[PDB]
């Protein structure tokens, strides 16, 4: 039940590389500096807005015909592979 | 069609023949099976004297066609689809740091009774070991059986690990590899990937003096309609897990866990932990009497488990914490049914 004071500002600031930045803006993002969770929010919102997830099996994301394919470099992926995706996300951004 | 045989109670009859390390035995079992509730009540006896291996090691081998498939999963119930012709269930049980079971079974209706005929072989079991030494507590835990279609064999595969409670606090892993094929050449249902949640209670009949096991277990299926928004949020919090308890590399922490409804000093207690991108792993534990306490190799020498009988609490002193020790920590106990304590996020720098 112990809390520590002062509490730290432990939010990762990032700057998406050009391609990733293009996707975030296509859904509504207007910044060029983001926190990590802001990135995941807009990105998941991108997949659902672009209707890239499979309807019957909703962990499969098809991006072969979409700019997201260029971003990750795969024709399709499964969000179940937390490890593999977390890597593709950071190859497209630098930690500020 | 085959699902219409399991409406209501169904009589069950199980017959196993086993050769473990040379030692031989047989088991007969009778009871009912209500597939509507995913419920089984069965009484098993060792018709050939007494059992050379623990009853808990034969549970998995001792009829998943009685599992409950909710309405939205009825197109994925392979087990009922194959009836009444039946299916063949082959499996390779690998006890870590010990021998291996190998079984072949046929589940099919005979008249109006669901009959499981089983053959079981066992090799490489250390004479002074957990299995042939009878070091396993008389209980069974709750497991998830991940099922996946096997198109080319026109059936299903299944991988899962059974956790057996050693009365010295440790846990005996039993890695199950499973395969199921129908007997008749008729149409069967190949399912999308799902899993079977299982709960089992082992008990004894007082009026029976034969070596016996009374077994009542519950099984239901799920895991086919998870939303992308959910799969994504799971990934999101993984990559941005803030944490609930934080320590520098080398610091120390003490975990508390208060028990309710059961006397903590009469059952064995164990600590589990699940790290990001990692499966639940047993950490520490102590015997119900308190004379023995076990620790996994990664934590031995800096973790200590204890308990306060009056306060009915269990503790886990953690010293020289590594970053590798970051995980969600749980307390475990099997009072017939396996129970889990509230999780605990410990984040090490």
């Amino acid at each position: 039940t112990t809390s520590q004071i002062p509490a730290s500002e432990q939010e990762t600031l990032v700057r998406p590389k050009p391609l990733l930045l293009k996707l975030l803006k296509s859904v509504g993002a207007q910044k060029d500096t983001y926190t990590m969770k802001e990135v995941l929010f807009y990105l998941g919102q991108y997949i659902m807005t672009k209707r890239l997830y499979d309807e019957k099996q909703q962990h499969i994301v098809y991006c072969s015909n979409d700019l997201l394919g260029d971003l990750f470099g795969v024709p399709s992926f499964s969000v179940k592979e937390h490890r593999k995706i977390y890597t593709m996300i950071y190859r497209n951004l630098v930690v500020v | 069609k085959g699902e219409e045989l399991f409406t209501g109670v169904v009589p069950i009859l199980v017959e196993l023949d086993g050769d473990v390390n040379g030692h031989k035995f047989s088991v007969r079992g009778e009871g009912e099976g209500d597939a509507t509730n995913g419920k089984l009540t069965l009484k098993f006896i060792c018709t050939t004297g007494k059992l050379p291996v623990p009853w808990p090691t034969l549970v998995t081998t001792l009829v998943q066609c009685f599992s409950r498939y909710p309405d939205h999963m009825k197109r994925h119930d392979f087990f009922k689809s194959a009836m009444p012709e039946g299916y063949v269930q082959e499996r390779t049980i690998s006890f870590k740091d010990d021998g291996t079971y190998k079984t072949r079974a046929e589940v099919k209706f005979e008249g109006d009774t669901l009959v499981n005929r089983i053959e079981l072989k066992g090799i490489d079991f250390k004479e002074d070991g957990n299995i042939l030494g009878h070091k396993l507590e008389y209980n069974f835990n709750s497991h998830n059986v991940y099922i996946t279609a096997d198109k080319q064999k026109n059936g299903i595969k299944a991988n899962f690990k059974i956790r057996h409670n050693v009365e010295d606090g440790s846990v005996q892993l039993a890695d199950h590899y499973q395969q199921n094929t129908p007997i008749g050449d008729g149409p069967v249902l190949l399912p999308d990937n799902h899993y079977l949640s299982t709960q089992s209670v082992l008990s004894k009949d007082p009026n029976e003096k034969r070596d016996h096991m009374v077994l009542l277990e519950f099984v239901t299926a799920a895991g086919i309609t998870t939303s992308f928004a959910e799969y994504w949020a799971l990934l999101s919090v993984q990559l941005v897990e803030s944490g609930g308890a934080l320590v520098q590399p080398g610091g120390s922490l003490r975990l508390s866990c208060a028990a309710s409804g059961f006397p903590v000093n009469r059952y064995s207690m164990r600590w589990y932990r699940q790290a990001p991108g990692k499966e639940r792993e047993w950490v520490a534990g102590m015997s119900s009497a308190g004379d023995r306490s076990s620790y996994e190799d990664s934590v031995k020498g800096r973790f200590t488990i204890s308990r306060d009988d009056a306060r009915n609490t269990v503790y886990l002193q953690m010293n020289s914490l590594k970053p590798e020790d970051t995980a969600v920590y749980y307390c475990n106990v099997n009072v017939g049914f396996e129970y889990w304590g509230q999780g605990t996020q410990v984040t090490v720098s």
